């Protein structure tokens, strides 16, 4: 897995790309790792998938909550507030590993967050067993007052160092844009550089060639 | 009627806690009890009831420690359950800190203990009255504990009922047996004086008299029957 | 030792056009020794089809509770719960014990009564979501199954088809498998109807 | 209609809280205590009404000392008084405990305050029949207060409660006039013991025995400390002499 | 203290009666009649709605039955939402029965737990009882058709036909009247119908102030279906029986 | 890490390096370790980064709940709740923070609580593992009382010392400078503090 | 008749008599104050009395400052107006920990009105005598006054006053922005918006203030502050002209 | 905090009454006037912001509260009841639905867990019943569209359409003259407004009056573009603008 954030001067993007391992097994070849705390706020998970998926859920939800009572726009420095004091609690057991990014009505955000609790802020930021091939591009490549699509470059490119590099990391590229004064863009697949080749045949059977003992209808409705 | 006496979380308009004055009344009623101080030791004497004359004489007398211990008018499970918690008060003293518990400082806590009995739902005060004697750090010590959260020290007091003549006596003699230092003998009998200025019908018998002593070189000890003929 | 590897068994899911299929191992056992050769591992609530492979007495178990679950539900709500709320619903239930799981690895089937599109999912034993299009495997043959589907499998089969290539992923990544086989059964599922089939395969 | 005087928490048709105000007639008929706040400490004084020769002089020692710092006394209810001090020591303590600095003055005003109010919240519990005067030096010089059985307190430059309150409020009244640059601590004490005896007149069918105690930044370091020995008997002397 | 306030709802009258049970049955006298009636081939329940407005929307509407289990529903008279939570816990008693046996829960086992329930607010907790009183319309393989009632005591009985709610003694006297055991369900329908048109205290029997459902089985599965009926279904038995 | 609090004539100055490693790679190259709990209370940060930031969190959280009660906190109060939690919950904790602050009434002032739970007040403090290297050198360079120059180079020197030997240490240098003046914020670079 | 006069539940007429109470308990401090707002500031102002001569003025105040950027004044007996306070403290210092913002104004009210509302439903608690109005600049709104009461009401105001001559104030104010046709004191200076706070309670009121009278508390952009008697002797300077 | 009250504070009277639910439905009587319709493609539910003072900001009071981007809420009665069974039906639709099954609740089960609230305050130790009704207006998939009535006692019915607080038997018998089955949305609001004009008193613009719909999705009220099965929330409350114009009628 491979997750990066990068901030340019409007706003801020995250990217990810879309590879589930089981030890050596690729599972999903688009996992979607990209997840919503709420409209503006968004979050690339690294670490066990239960708990990524588990911990924005559920941050996301008393997020909404918040803002339904105080009448406010969510805003970053909230979901990272419950996010590291949750996991936190948990010394680490829940392996939650999170770049949170977003835009609020006091700016634009970015940080990491780890499993332990510790977070981080910066400009570029990269997690994920690509987190290394991730992040030397970003550190050949980044500048002060990055454009929008020179910051979608920045960030699809480092995802790419992984997916080549990485083994952990594969596959597509997922990314999402959020702009100050606008909705955020969710580009599902942004990239999609490894398509399977033709196979060299087709594998239908022709139809009887399977044994079979018994036959009956399944009642669905009672 | 009164609306103000059904409970002790109710104050009355002229800012009284009937129920805990009608627990006072119980001591009142109970048998009477005398105790009396000198520089040297403090003696508690004290009346027995019975029921019938086929019944025992009520304990009146309760030890806490060596060095401590008090005589009860009143309901008497409750001075069970005070002196009780005192012995544990007086244990832990000697326990952690290897310290015998100020008779100053036995007072404080029966108070504070009484004191949360009147004002809370659900609760009732403590029926019974106390005098507590002990010879600590500091000397000889009498304390009267009423069910209010009231403890005193004095050098003499009787508590219950018609204590009132040895409470007079005990005024008069004060100066007389403030001087008995170094003769328990001479400081019960002034006790055991005292005691029959409350005494209206009945006389004291071997059966019905009880006393303490405690004091300079007298651990707390407690006389009935044969051991009080001689002052009667 | 690994609870994951103790009974055996496999569940492969599948999706054609306008079709879903769902197959199992019958096998059960106790490490080396084979016990049961009828224990199934795909059960159904309404149209719902779920397999579970992994731990039999939490197969029992979840099976156990997954009806309890969908039966308060179509009592409080009057459908018939649907495949894509199944998924959540399981995914929940398996977290509600992230520190001491269950040991199962459950698949979804079906077909979305008011959609029509087909559904497959699956999950590991603490409720991530795989929400995969294709084809779903789990089990101990899971490795096998996944070489066998890569290769077969090509989308938008008609049921009967969809029938061949299901069975014939399952029967031969069973045989490559000292845990799985003793007997196999493919689900064919339409809106319309579903069909029960049990395959004839090699009984060692 | 009628009755709202019977449980704690209930507000009568004008908005008040009758049990308080029965407590406060508990107080008033305590002894008087005062408190006297000097220019770098502050003093108290009590009535100890003598009921007997049979009580021990100076043996039923009624002001109390908070933390190390910090003095209280108190008219009404005395062991309500007590129960109070008590659970000032250990809110004392617990600020001590985690802010290593020992209470400030205005803090721990604050402590009793909220814990008096809490008593009139619910019909559980009856309202603390006693008016607390207290005070002591904190890191911002001298302060003095008096807490109400509704759970009400203020700073005073003086403060008076009890029986002989109101004789007391005006020698205070008078005191404060006089001396709108400061009284000295150990010309409080003598004043304080005058107090005492002019208050002792609402109650001159019994004897009473005098309490003094201080806390002044340069006769006692800042430290709550007792009266005793000469410097008692030098201000029961001044007493005796203006009464005359 | 709080004393006061409490009602006490769950202590004899100098009768022996349970004070708050009887004035809960009084409540429920004024509520909707229900009627289940039990048949050779089936059981049908049907009941009247106390809500009534044209721009009340009755397709998506219940108040009276309510589906318990695919084998047990049950006609419910009293405070609604008294009924739906005792209703829920009827739920989930049914799936614990079903996890642990892997059979569907007897109506008899049922009934008595929720019925046990029921008692326990008569006996402690200082809480108002439920108003409500079911009839419970089911089938199991031991007993085979079932009616039974529970009301706010705790108490459940077993009826070949039975009702609850208002004009019960007018009701049960009409039914104890025209039933038979041979009756068939076509003819159960008619009679439950033709009762509730005799005690209704409005003008006549509409579709739109009627619920109705029946247990029985689909003559080709030896199963058990649950219908409950359609507000167009309910108009049609309405011309149909005659009441048009 | 590096860290290190100076007090001197005017008042206080809290410096760091940048560094947080997991392992050997660099996690972070540009974090900050010097902490605000209060407006002129300020920490420096040392162990495990999920503990020492929960830790000052909550130290940020009792001070603003002081302050709203009783008025602003003294440095020594700030280090009293530090030790507290660090003390008390010694078994779940690997942090070790240095404390420092300014008042009018006691000037600059220095509290460093190590692993212990022991709190100790100093003219001045180092800790972090890139301590180790300029304990002789501090000891021989620390003079009382030195002006803001002074001291802003006597930190600049042993924090450069200690990045140079300390791998667990480096990029940046940070200080907090605390005078009755207020709060200024200062940093050097690699390419200014190597070659000193 | 009934106890239903006592507790918290309801009268036949389906109101609640301790509410109803409680409400004239605010009043029985005599204290008027009144809340305006400016540009970007906002002031409470509220009479200061000191009826004994025995009292230390400094003590003396319904002004508090529970946050940085959170001011609430308070009418009704200092006792409640005390626990009050302490909550909000507490709340607002909670707040900060757990969402890493500073609680706003109207968010804090909505909070104590919440808890003002329990006591309204639980019979074991009566509520609070007291009418709490709260005041800052906030972040994303702007300067904000909002206020609560026992019933467990709250409403955001554009100004407002309280106590017994409450209505006098209010229609003196009513009418003032009748003519201004904008809902603020168009003033960048919060001193000039202390003065004409300060002014409309001299005429709504009839009464002349010395600097000992009144209290007053400005909430600026992250700080809300307490004038001493000085600066508030200077605002009553500039007034007299 | 020593609870005492552990006992009921509704109990039956002898005739058979819950005397503080009835007291309870006394006070929604004398709030003011809210109402509910359902058209085919939508509901509408209204409501009058009756201001407290012109001192008062009322757009800082919404009358109407978003339970789920699909459901929708206003009453008549006790203001602080209302605020606080809002917060606790938000947080429902998530712990005990949206953190089970990924959805929100459809309306009627987001009702039903309303009315369990308020049925527990009828019978538990020490409280008293809530004194509000709720409209609760919603869309659901399998459902459509729903107007649910909720009352102090717990129990809940669907409605065509109808009206709580002050002219409540005016306004329903105005109602089921002008509701028929095929009323559009745009003709709801219409005879919403109509209604609502009876029982306003004094000014009657869209500054003293509160509107919101239960209709189309609204993808330019997401927030986000990205995911296509996600198209946006179909509770939308009018401006003062919105309500004006429609008032040109
Ligand atoms: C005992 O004290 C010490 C500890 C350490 C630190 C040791 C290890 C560091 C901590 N971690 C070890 C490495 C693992 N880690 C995980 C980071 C991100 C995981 C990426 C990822 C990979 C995957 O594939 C494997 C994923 O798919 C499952 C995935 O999910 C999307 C995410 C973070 C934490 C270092 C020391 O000095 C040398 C030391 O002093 C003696
Ligand atoms: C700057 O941030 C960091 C902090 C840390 C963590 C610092 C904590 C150090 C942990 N310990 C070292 C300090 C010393 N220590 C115990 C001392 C060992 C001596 C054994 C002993 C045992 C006893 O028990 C009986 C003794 O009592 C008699 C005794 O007498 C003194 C000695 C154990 C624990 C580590 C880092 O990476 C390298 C790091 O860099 C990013």
């Amino acid at each position: 897995t491979t997750i990066v954030g990068v901030k340019f001067n409007n706003g801020v993007v995250i990217a990810a790309d879309t590879r589930s391992t089981q030890g050596p097994i690729v599972a999903d070849k688009n996992c979607a790792k990209l997840h919503r705390i709420s409209p503006k706020i968004w979050c690339a998970g690294a670490g066990t998938a239960a708990d990524t998926e588990a911990v924005t859920q559920l941050i996301g939800s008393n997020i909404e909550l918040h803002s339904l009572y105080t009448s406010r726009e969510p805003r970053v420095v909230s979901a990272l507030q419950m996010l590291k004091q949750h996991l936190f609690k948990y010394q680490g057991h829940i392996g939650a590993y999170l770049i949170v990014a977003g835009v609020d009505p006091t700016g634009s955000h970015l940080f990491s967050i780890h499993a332990h609790g510790s977070t981080d802020v910066g400009y570029y930021l990269s997690l994920g067993s690509g987190s290394l091939a991730a992040m030397a591009v970003l550190e050949s490549h980044w500048k002060q007052d990055l454009t929008k699509e020179e910051a979608i470059k920045l960030a699809s490119d480092a995802i790419q160092a992984g997916i080549w590099n990485d083994l952990g990391s594969g596959s597509n590229v997922d990314v999402c844009v959020m702009e100050i004064g606008k909705d955020a863009e969710y580009l599902r697949n942004y990239l999609t550089p490894n398509v399977r080749e033709e196979k060299q045949k087709s594998y239908k059977f022709p139809r009887g060639t399977t044994a079979v003992l018994k036959e009956s209808i399944v009642n669905i409705c009672d | 009627r009164n609306n103000y006496d059904g409970d002790t979380v109710t104050f009355s308009p002229t800012g009284r806690l009937f129920q805990v004055e009608y627990a006072l009344e119980a001591i009142k009623q109970g048998s009477v009890t005398v105790g009396l101080r000198s520089n040297t030791h403090a003696v508690l004497v004290a009346l027995k009831r019975n029921a019938d004359e086929l019944s025992s004489y009520q304990k009146k007398i309760i030890k806490c420690d060596e060095h401590m211990g008090l005589s009860l008018a009143g309901l008497a499970p409750d001075a069970r359950v005070l002196s009780n918690y005192l012995r544990q008060q007086c244990n832990y003293s000697s326990l952690v800190f290897n310290r015998k518990l100020a008779v100053e400082r036995a007072g404080h806590l029966l108070c504070d203990k009484a004191q949360k009995n009147t004002q809370s739902y659900g609760g009732r005060p403590y029926g019974v009255g106390l005098l507590i004697i002990g010879y600590d750090k500091s000397g000889a010590h009498l304390l009267e504990f009423q069910p209010s959260g009231n403890v005193t020290e004095l050098y003499g007091t009787a508590i219950g009922a018609r204590s009132q003549g040895a409470k007079t006596y005990l005024e008069r003699t004060l100066d007389t047996f403030i001087k008995i230092d170094g003769n328990p003998d001479e400081l019960i009998k002034a006790g055991v004086e005292a005691i029959s200025q409350s005494l209206r019908d009945e006389s004291l018998t071997v059966d019905n008299l009880s006393i303490a002593i405690v004091g300079k070189d007298t651990p707390f000890t407690i006389y009935d029957g044969e051991a009080v003929a001689k002052y009667i | 030792s690994d609870p994951s590897s103790i009974n055996g068994g496999i569940v492969v899911a599948m999706t054609g056009k306008d079709c879903v299929a769902i197959a199992c191992d019958l096998r059960l056992g106790s490490q080396s020794l084979g016990v049961s050769n009828k224990f199934e591992k795909i059960f159904h609530y309404g149209h719902v089809f779920l397999g579970i492979t992994g731990l039999a007495t939490d197969v029992t178990t979840l099976n156990e509770m997954f009806r309890y679950k969908t039966n308060l539900y179509k009592l409080k709500e009057e459908r018939a719960i649907e495949p894509e709320t199944f998924t959540q619903l399981v995914s929940s239930s398996l977290y509600e014990r992230r520190f001491g799981p269950y040991f199962v690895g459950p698949v979804v089937a079906g077909i979305n009564s008011k959609s029509g599109k087909p559904f497959i999912a699956g999950f590991d034993l603490i409720g991530c979501i795989d929400e995969a299009k294709d084809f779903i495997v789990s089990g101990t043959a899971s490795d096998q199954l996944f070489g066998m589907c890569e290769s077969l499998y090509e989308p938008n089969l008609e049921p009967e088809d969809l029938f061949e290539t299901i069975s014939q992923a399952l029967l031969n990544a069973a045989d490559r498998d000292a845990l799985s086989g003793w007997g196999a059964v493919v689900y064919i599922i339409k809106k319309d109807e579903v069909v029960k089939r049990y395959l004839k395969m090699r009984q060692d | 209609g009628t009755g709202y005087d019977l449980s704690n928490s209930v507000f009568s048709p004008d908005g008040r809280n009758f049990q308080v105000e029965y407590a406060v007639k508990a107080v008033e008929n305590g002894t008087t205590s005062i408190g006297i706040k000097c220019n770098d400490g502050v003093v108290f004084a009590v009535e100890k009404l003598i009921t007997s020769k049979l009580l021990v002089p100076q043996k039923n020692v009624k002001i109390q000392v908070v933390d190390r710092h910090i003095g209280c006394v108190y008219s009404g209810l005395i062991p309500d008084g007590r129960h109070l001090v008590n659970r000032g020591r250990e809110e004392a303590a617990s600020f001590k405990k985690l802010y290593k600095t020992p209470i400030p003055i205005p803090a721990f005003a604050d402590r009793l305050g909220q814990y008096v109010q809490a008593h009139t919240l619910y019909n559980s519990v009856r309202p603390f029949g006693v008016s607390t005067i207290f005070g002591g030096v904190d890191k911002n010089g001298a302060h003095l207060y008096m807490l109400e059985p509704s759970g009400s307190y203020w700073g005073y430059k003086g403060a008076a409660t009890g029986k002989g309150r109101q004789s007391a409020k005006a020698e205070l009244e008078k005191l404060v006039d006089h001396h709108p640059e400061g009284l000295s601590a150990r010309e409080a004490v003598k004043q304080a013991a005058k107090i005492i005896y002019l208050a002792h007149e609402d109650n001159k069918e019994k004897d009473f025995e005098l309490e003094i105690s201080w806390c002044s930044l340069s006769e006692t370091n800042g430290l709550h400390k007792f009266v005793k020995g000469d410097l008692l008997q030098e201000a029961i002397d001044f007493a005796q002499k203006e009464i005359n | 203290g709080s004393r006061r306030y409490d009602s006490r709802t769950t202590i004899f009258s100098p009768e022996g009666r349970l004070y708050q049970v009887e004035y809960a049955l009084e409540s429920i006298s004024h509520a909707g009649t229900a009627i289940g009636i039990m048949a050779s081939d089936g059981i049908v329940l049907a009941a009247e709605r106390k809500v009534t407005s044209t721009l009340l929307e009755q397709d998506t509407s219940t108040e009276k039955l309510y589906k318990l289990n695919d084998k047990i529903a049950v006609a419910v008279a009293g405070l609604t939402a008294d009924a739906e939570i005792l209703i829920n816990t009827a739920r989930i008693h049914a799936q614990n029965y079903l996890k642990t046996y892997n059979e569907d829960i007897p109506v008899e086992i049922l009934v008595r737990r929720l019925s046990d329930i029921k008692q326990g607010y008569t006996q402690h907790g200082g809480l108002r009882p439920f108003g409500v009183s079911f009839i419970y319309a089911g089938y199991d393989d031991r007993y085979g058709y079932q009616l039974y009632t529970s009301n706010p005591s705790g108490n459940y009985t077993g009826w070949k036909a039975i009702s609850v709610g208002a004009n019960t003694s007018a009701a049960q006297t009409l039914l104890q009247m025209d039933y038979k055991d041979d009756m068939k369900v076509d003819d159960a329908i008619e009679l439950a119908l033709k009762t509730l048109s005799k005690t209704t205290d409005s003008s006549a029997l509409t579709y739109d102030r009627l619920e109705f459902a029946t247990i029985r089985k689909g003559a080709n599965d030896g199963e058990v279906y649950q219908k409950i009926f359609k507000p167009q279904e309910i108009k049609d038995i309405l011309v149909k029986t005659g009441i048009t | 890490t590096s860290i290190m609090a100076v007090t001197f004539k005017d008042g206080v100055i809290l410096g760091a390096d940048s560094r947080t490693t997991t392992g050997a790679y660099i996690a972070n190259r540009v974090t900050d370790k010097l902490t605000r709990v209060h407006d002129k209370i300020w920490c420096c940060r040392s162990g495990s980064a999920a503990d020492t930031q929960a830790i000052a969190d909550i130290v940020q959280y009792h001070l603003e709940l002081y302050t709203s009660q009783y008025g602003t906190p003294s440095t020594e109060t700030a280090a009293s709740v530090f030790k507290e939690l660090c003390y008390e919950n010694k078994d779940n904790l690997t942090a070790g923070i240095i404390v420092a602050g300014y008042d009018d009434k006691n000037k600059g002032e220095v509290y460093t609580i190590p692993l212990g739970g022991s709190v100790h007040k100093l003219p001045y403090a180092i800790a972090g593992s890139g301590s180790t290297f300029i304990y002789g050198y501090c000891d021989k360079n620390f003079r009382e009382n030195m002006s803001k120059e002074e001291t802003v180079d006597f930190i600049k020197h042993s924090l450069s010392q200690a990045i140079k030997w300390d791998g667990s240490s480096g990029g940046v240098i940070r200080m907090v400078v605390l005078t009755a003046a207020g709060v200024e914020r200062l940093i050097f670079y690699p390419d200014e503090y190597e070659q000193l | 008749a009934g106890y239903d006069r006592h507790i918290t539940i309801f009268s036949p007429e389906g109101r609640l008599y301790q509410v109803e109470y409680a409400f004239k308990a605010t009043n029985q401090t005599n204290i008027n104050s009144l809340a305006v707002r400016g540009k970007d500031c906002t002031v409470v102002i509220s009479q200061k009395k000191v009826p004994d001569k025995l009292l230390d003025p400094t003590t003396v105040s319904y002004i508090f400052c529970i946050s940085r950027t959170i001011g609430m004044v308070v009418n009704g007996p200092i006792p409640d107006a005390r626990n009050a306070a302490l909550r909000a403290k507490a709340e607002a210092a909670e707040f900060r920990y757990k969402y890493g913002y500073d609680m706003p104004c109207d968010v804090l009210a909505k909070r104590m009105a919440n808890l003002s509302q329990i006591y309204t439903q639980r019979a074991y608690m009566r509520p609070l005598g007291v009418i709490l109005t709260f005041v800052s600049v906030d972040e994303e709104l702007g300067p904000s006054i909002y206020k609560t009461d026992p019933a467990g009401y709250y409403v955001g105001y554009k100004a407002t006053a309280t106590g017994p001559k409450q209505q006098e104030i209010t229609t003196n104010l009513e009418n003032h922005f009748k003519k201004s046709k904008i809902d603020h004191i168009n003033e960048e200076s919060w001193e000039k918006v202390v003065e004409f706070a300060i002014t409309h309670m001299i005429d709504a009121l009839g009464t002349e203030f010395s600097k000992n009278d009144l209290e007053v508390g400005v909430a600026t952009k992250d700080k809300f502050f307490t004038l001493s008697a000085e600066n508030i002797e200077e605002r009553l300077v500039a007034i007299a002209e | 905090m020593t609870d005492r009250y552990s006992f009921s504070l509704t109990t039956f009277s002898p005739s058979g009454k819950l005397g503080q639910i009835d007291y309870a439905l006394t006070a929604v009587k004398q709030g003011v006037t809210s109402l509910g319709i359902k058209a085919t493609n939508g509901v509408v539910i209204a409501t009058e912001k009756k201001s407290s003072s012109p001192l008062a900001m009322s757009e800082t009071l919404s009358k109407v509260s978003l339970l789920t981007p699909d459901i929708g809420a206003v009453y008549s009665g006790m203001g602080p009841d209302y605020r606080v069974l809002v917060d606790k039906s938000r947080k429902v639709a998530h712990t005990s639905y949206k953190r089970i099954y990924g959805e929100y609740p459809p309306t009627k089960l987001l009702v039903s867990e309303v009315a369990k609230i308020m049925q527990e305050a009828t019978q538990s130790g020490g409280v008293r019943p809530f004194g509000v009704s709720l409209l609760i207006a919603g869309h659901d998939e399998f459902n459509g569209f729903s107007l649910y009535q909720v009352d102090p006692s717990g129990s809940y019915f669907p409605w065509k359409a109808t009206a709580i607080g002050k002219g409540s038997v005016a306004a329903k018998t105005f109602l089921e003259k002008r509701w028929n089955d095929e009323l559009e949305l745009e003709d709801a609001i219409h005879i919403a407004l109509l209604t609502l004009k009876e029982s306003v008193e004094g000014e009657f613009n869209g500054d003293t009056i509160e509107l919101a719909i239960i209709g189309d999705e609204n993808p330019d009220l997401l927030g986000y573009t990205g995911i296509p099965t996600d198209k946006g929330p179909r509770f939308r409350k009018l401006t003062s603008q919105e309500i004006n114009d429609r008032l040109e009628a």
